[PDB]
């Protein structure tokens, strides 16, 4: 089974698969590999949104302004939570269509992780290879090839840690968002976030 | 690590990497960071030198900045961060926009990228247009490139104290408090 | 089971234009099944003809919206609103020119019949490649493939924002902001 | 107009009566759209 | 790409083709000839246009009037803004400056019988037609390196003078386009011939 050769299993659940429901022994190979993927996507989106929720709750902002009549102190000034709402509308735009072309690039290769390719490693160069289309090379992780000096054992190790902290963060953002939404559903956080 | 320039006698002639940054880097990485090192060096320089020239009762240049909107070189205000506000908005707008369009060819025109194979923080698109170093051996060119990350860095330091002079009302003991 | 299924549709069928040389004939998206009756040479010749028209249409429609030949009478950046506006001679004129390449260029091939009698007549081979960017052999089929996908988006563009500036009454990238305005 | 995530809340929650009798047959029966004249009358396309 | 023997590759680009979207890859060589003569077309244009553009803005016009049956003199066509003055010249002015461009255009086209697009067709040569291209023998003078240069420094001066005057023409229009504030002179940034 493809689900006994992956990196996230961890100690934390003894030497052994979490799937306490049985959910990857209901399912064919190629749903496994979209179910790492899927799991490692849901992982990075969430700590960056939970270390950017932090930072929004800390009323930190930039110095200057995100628009040219408002300024990142003003927007972030509610909150992290009506942030995004006070956002203007072509910023959102633009964030929106740039994540666009990003998972239109990762999903557009070949190899791809369902149909025979490594789930959860994204095409460090998503947009090579395209015809007609021009980019700057900036690969897209590892733009200045940090992993390159890990050995092979080390990135493994740290590819357990990817699973382990983005899982965290699933958790995380989601306790922070709730707790706006219930006041004391999670009382770790503050009425100012 | 070992291998790049920057070392110098005034550290055991040996490295300077206090917290590891250089443990995790490739070759790539390392090129990146000599790459920005040198780059912030060239724009501290820059950056205090003009900032020292005006602000020490230097000579201005000799009149109009806008000649139309009306902001002489002498009303600018001789004061850095004052002079930079003063500017015109348009002056601004064109002086990033030069740079930018220098920032953009640099990277697409100098070929064995720096990030790919290339020698870190070198321009042959601006550097030497007269004759200067286009013909010195290779030695005195290493130790001139060392002198050039040593003041840099020095640049760098001194123009951050101008920054925090400025910001912080008296941070750096032997700068005005009017920084 | 089925033993030779649609590669659009894998529940159904094989159609005929699967099992044919065209360009973008390895996807028989075909549920009508309309290439069984209608000839597939014909049938390719409308596309292209279609295609073309519409991708010349959609970038007309939304720049009429925005620049104007300079004191042009009867001017509307509404295009629906503007075909009236604009003198009827002109766009007599227009399809009297279009009466002539289409004429000239199909002159005893109006008909199914009567065209692609000839085997080296291709569909939509008119002739038209003044750039002769098909003497390279290499990228023809990206280009005809390209020519295809982009004539069916055009195609579909055009119907969209008439149908938009009908439904709206206002011109399309003005409807558009319209939409994305605040609520 | 209201982009549904843009330039405005996703889902928004309902608005709902926190229970309630049952409400009589001829009160629901008398505006379906199969047992009554008006209803009957209203279950029509339009253009 | 197909564009690497073409002469155009700059110190500004390393010294490599830029074609980012690879354009010379498609289609044939005689399509990148029509290409690269397209090009020079334009450069050359840009070049004539600017000049002429900071004619019309300077003032400086020929002594005389353009028609004697309208009136209409070269100080009135002076006058108005630089895209303007065509608009001011004499229709049948117009129609017979069109007529010598056309000719001239026909002309490369038929007497350079070694084609652009044809084999061995050297898509930025139009001399050929006699007398046309440097009738002064200025190009005389030089060699084949110093010819290399100067057509490397046409190509250079053409595409920037092709910005330049999309720049100058799209200023006013479009305000905030151009960063320099200055009264660029109004009118239409396209006109129509006729
Ligand atoms: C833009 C800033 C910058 C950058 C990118 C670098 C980069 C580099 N320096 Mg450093 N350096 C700088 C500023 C910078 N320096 C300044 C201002 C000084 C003066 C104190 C020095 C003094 C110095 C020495 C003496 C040496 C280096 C060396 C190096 C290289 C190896 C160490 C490393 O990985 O550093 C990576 C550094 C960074 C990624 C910057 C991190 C900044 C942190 C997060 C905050 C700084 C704290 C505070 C605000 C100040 C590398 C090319 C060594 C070398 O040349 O080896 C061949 C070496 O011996 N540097
Ligand atoms: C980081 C670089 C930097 C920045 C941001 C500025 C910014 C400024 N300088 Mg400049 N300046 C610089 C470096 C810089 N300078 C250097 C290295 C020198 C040599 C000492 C000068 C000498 C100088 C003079 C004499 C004057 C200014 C002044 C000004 C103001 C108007 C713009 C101008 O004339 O720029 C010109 C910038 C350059 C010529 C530097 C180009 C550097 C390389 C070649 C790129 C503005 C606040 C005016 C002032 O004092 O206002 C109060 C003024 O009259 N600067
Ligand atoms: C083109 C306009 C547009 C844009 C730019 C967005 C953008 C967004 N919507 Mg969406 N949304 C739209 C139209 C749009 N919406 C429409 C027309 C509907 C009605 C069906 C919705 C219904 C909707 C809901 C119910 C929610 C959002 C939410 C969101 C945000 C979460 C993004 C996400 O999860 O994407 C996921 C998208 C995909 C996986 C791909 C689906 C689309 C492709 C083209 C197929 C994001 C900012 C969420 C929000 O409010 O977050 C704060 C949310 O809960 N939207
Ligand atoms: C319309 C004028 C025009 C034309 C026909 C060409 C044609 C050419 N250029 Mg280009 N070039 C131009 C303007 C033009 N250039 C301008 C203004 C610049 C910027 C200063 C450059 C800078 C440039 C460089 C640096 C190089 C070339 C080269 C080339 C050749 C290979 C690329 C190719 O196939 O492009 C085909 C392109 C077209 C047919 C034009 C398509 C235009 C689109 C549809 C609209 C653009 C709108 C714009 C964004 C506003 C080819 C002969 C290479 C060369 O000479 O190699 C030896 C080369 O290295 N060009
Ligand atoms: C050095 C000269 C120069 C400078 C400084 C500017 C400055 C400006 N121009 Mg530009 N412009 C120039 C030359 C220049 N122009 C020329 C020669 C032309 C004629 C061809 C134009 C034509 C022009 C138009 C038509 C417009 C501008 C506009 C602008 C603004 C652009 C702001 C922006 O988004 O930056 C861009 C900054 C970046 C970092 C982006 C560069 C990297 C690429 C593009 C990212 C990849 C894109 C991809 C799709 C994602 C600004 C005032 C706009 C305006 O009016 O704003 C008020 C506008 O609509 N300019
Ligand atoms: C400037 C130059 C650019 C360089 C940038 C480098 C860069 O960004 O590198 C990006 C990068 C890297 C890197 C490296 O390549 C480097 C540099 C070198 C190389 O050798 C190694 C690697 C790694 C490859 C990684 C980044 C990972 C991130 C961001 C992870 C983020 C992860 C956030 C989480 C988990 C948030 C969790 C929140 C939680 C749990 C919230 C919560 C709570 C509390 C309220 C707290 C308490 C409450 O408790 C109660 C209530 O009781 C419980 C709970 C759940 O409610
Ligand atoms: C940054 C910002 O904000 O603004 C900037 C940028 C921005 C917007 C682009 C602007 C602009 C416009 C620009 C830059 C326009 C540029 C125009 C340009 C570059 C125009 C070339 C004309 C060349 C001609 C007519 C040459 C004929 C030459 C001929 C016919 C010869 O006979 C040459 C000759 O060699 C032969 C063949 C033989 C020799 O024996 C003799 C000589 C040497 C004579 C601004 C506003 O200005 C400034
Ligand atoms: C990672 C996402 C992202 C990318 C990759 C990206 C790239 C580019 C590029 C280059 C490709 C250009 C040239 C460009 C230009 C502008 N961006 Mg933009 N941008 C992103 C995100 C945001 C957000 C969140 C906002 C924003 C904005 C603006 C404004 C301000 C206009 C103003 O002063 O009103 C201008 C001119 C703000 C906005 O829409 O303001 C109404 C705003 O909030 N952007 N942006
Ligand atoms: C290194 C950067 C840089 C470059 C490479 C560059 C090149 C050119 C070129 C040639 C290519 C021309 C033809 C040109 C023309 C004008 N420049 Mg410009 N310029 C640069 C920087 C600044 C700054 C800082 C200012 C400035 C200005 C003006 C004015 C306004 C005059 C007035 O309004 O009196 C005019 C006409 C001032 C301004 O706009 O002030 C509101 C102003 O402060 N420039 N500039
Ligand atoms: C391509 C350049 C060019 C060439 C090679 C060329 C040659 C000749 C020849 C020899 C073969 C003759 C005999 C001739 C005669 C006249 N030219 Mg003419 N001409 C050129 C350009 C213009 C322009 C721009 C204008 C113009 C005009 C007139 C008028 C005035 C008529 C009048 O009073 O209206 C007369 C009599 C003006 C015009 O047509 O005004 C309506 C006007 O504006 N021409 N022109
Ligand atoms: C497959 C393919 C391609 C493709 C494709 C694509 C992208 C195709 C896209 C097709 C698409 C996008 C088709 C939309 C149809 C929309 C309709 C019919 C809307 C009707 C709407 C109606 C009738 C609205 C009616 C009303 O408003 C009225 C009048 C008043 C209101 O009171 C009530 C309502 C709101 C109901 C390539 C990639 C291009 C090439 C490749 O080779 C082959």
């Amino acid at each position: 089974a493809l689900v006994d050769s992956m990196e996230g299993v961890g100690e934390e659940t003894g030497g052994q698969i979490w799937d306490p429901l049985g959910i990857s022994e209901a399912v064919s190979d190629e749903a496994v590999m979209w179910f790492r993927a899927s799991e490692l996507k849901h992982g990075r989106v969430a700590m960056l949104a939970s270390v950017g929720y932090l930072v929004g709750a800390a009323k930190i902002s930039f110095p200057g302004e995100l628009a040219k009549g408002v300024t990142f102190a003003s927007v972030a000034a509610n909150g992290p939570y009506q942030a995004w709402d006070a956002v203007p509308q072509a910023g959102k735009l633009q964030i929106l269509s740039i994540i666009l072309a990003l998972e239109w690039a990762t999903e557009a290769k070949k190899p791809h992780y369902m149909r025979g390719g490594v789930p959860g490693k994204i095409e460090q160069l998503p947009f090579d290879g395209i015809q007609g289309l021009w980019a700057p090379k900036i690969k897209f992780w590892d733009p200045l090839n940090f992993t390159g000096a890990l050995s092979a054992e080390q990135k493994a190790r740290k590819r357990k840690a990817e699973l382990k902290n983005g899982r965290l963060a699933m958790i995380g953002i989601i306790s922070f968002i709730t707790g706006h939404n219930l006041p004391g559903s999670v009382p770790a956080l503050d009425s100012s976030f | 690590v070992s291998d790049m320039e920057g070392t110098g006698p005034e550290t055991g002639g040996k490295v300077f990497d206090p917290m590891g940054l250089s443990k995790i880097a490739s070759a790539e990485t390392l090129a990146w960071y000599r790459a920005a090192e040198l780059k912030h060096s060239r724009v501290a320089m820059a950056a205090v030198t003009g900032w020292a020239w005006v602000s020490s009762g230097g000579p201005l240049f000799p009149g109009y900045l806008s000649v139309e909107q009306g902001v002489t070189f002498e009303s600018l205000g001789r004061d850095g961060y004052a002079a930079w506000a003063a500017v015109p908005e348009a002056g601004k707008f064109q002086i990033l926009g030069v740079i930018g369009i220098l920032e953009i060819l640099s990277e697409s025109a100098v070929k064995p990228h720096y990030m790919a194979g290339g020698t870190p923080g070198k321009v042959p698109l601006l550097w030497d247009p007269l004759g200067f170093t286009a013909k010195l051996s290779p030695e005195t060119l290493a130790r001139k490139r060392l002198a050039e990350l040593k003041n840099g860095r020095l640049a760098m330091i001194g123009v951050m104290s101008l920054v925090s002079a400025h910001f912080i009302p008296n941070s750096v003991p032997l700068l005005p408090g009017s920084v | 089971a089925i033993s030779k299924p649609s590669n659009a549709m894998p529940f159904l069928t094989a159609p005929p234009c699967q099992s044919s040389k065209l360009p973008g004939a390895e996807t028989g998206f075909d549920p009508l099944y309309l290439s069984e009756f209608i000839d597939i040479k014909w049938a390719r010749e409308a596309e292209l003809k279609h295609g073309r028209i519409c991708m010349l249409a959609t970038v007309g429609y939304i720049m009429q919206e925005f620049f104007s030949l300079p004191g042009y009478p009867g001017y509307t950046p509404n295009p629906i609103e503007a075909v009236s506006s604009t003198p009827p001679e002109a766009l007599a004129q227009i399809v009297l020119v279009l009466s002539i390449i289409e004429f000239n260029s199909n002159k005893d091939k109006w008909t199914m019949d009567t065209m692609f009698t000839d085997p080296a007549r291709e569909p939509g081979n008119l002739g038209f490649d003044p750039l002769k960017f098909g003497e390279n052999k290499e990228t023809r089929e990206r280009l005809a493939m390209a020519e295809l996908k982009n004539g069916r988006l055009a195609m579909i563009a055009f119907s969209g924002m008439i149908h938009q500036t009908f439904v709206t009454g206002k011109p399309l990238f003005a409807s558009l902001n319209d939409i994305f305005s605040s609520p | 107009m209201t982009i549904p995530g843009l330039n405005a809340p996703g889902l928004v929650p309902a608005t709902k009566k926190p229970a309630g009798a049952k409400p009589s047959f001829e009160s629901y029966r008398d505006t379906s759209h199969f047992w009554s004249s008006q209803g009957i009358m209203d279950s029509v396309p339009k253009v | 790409s197909a564009a690497d023997g073409m002469e155009g590759a700059a110190h500004e680009t390393g010294f490599t083709t830029w074609d980012p979207l690879g354009l010379a890859d498609l289609g044939s060589p005689a399509t990148l000839a029509f290409f690269r003569h397209a090009e020079l077309k334009h450069c050359r244009v840009a070049m004539a246009a600017f000049t002429g553009w900071l004619v019309a803005v300077s003032g400086v016009h020929f002594p005389g009037l353009c028609s004697f049956s309208e009136g209409i003199s070269f100080e009135d066509i002076s006058q108005l803004t630089p895209m303007e003055q065509w608009g001011a010249v004499p229709a049948l002015g117009k129609a017979q400056i069109l007529l010598a461009i056309g000719i001239i255009e026909h002309q490369s086209e038929w007497k350079i019988k070694p084609h652009y697009m044809a084999a061995g067709g050297k898509p930025g040569d139009l001399k050929g037609l006699k007398s046309f291209w440097d009738p002064i023998g200025l190009t005389s003078k030089m060699d084949a390196k110093k010819l290399e240069r100067q057509r490397l420094s046409e190509i250079k001066n053409g595409r920037l003078a092709m910005i330049g005057i999309v720049s100058v023409l799209i200023a006013n229009n479009m305000p905030g386009a151009i960063p320099l504030p200055i009264a660029f002179p109004a009118g239409p940034s396209l006109v129509l011939p006729f």
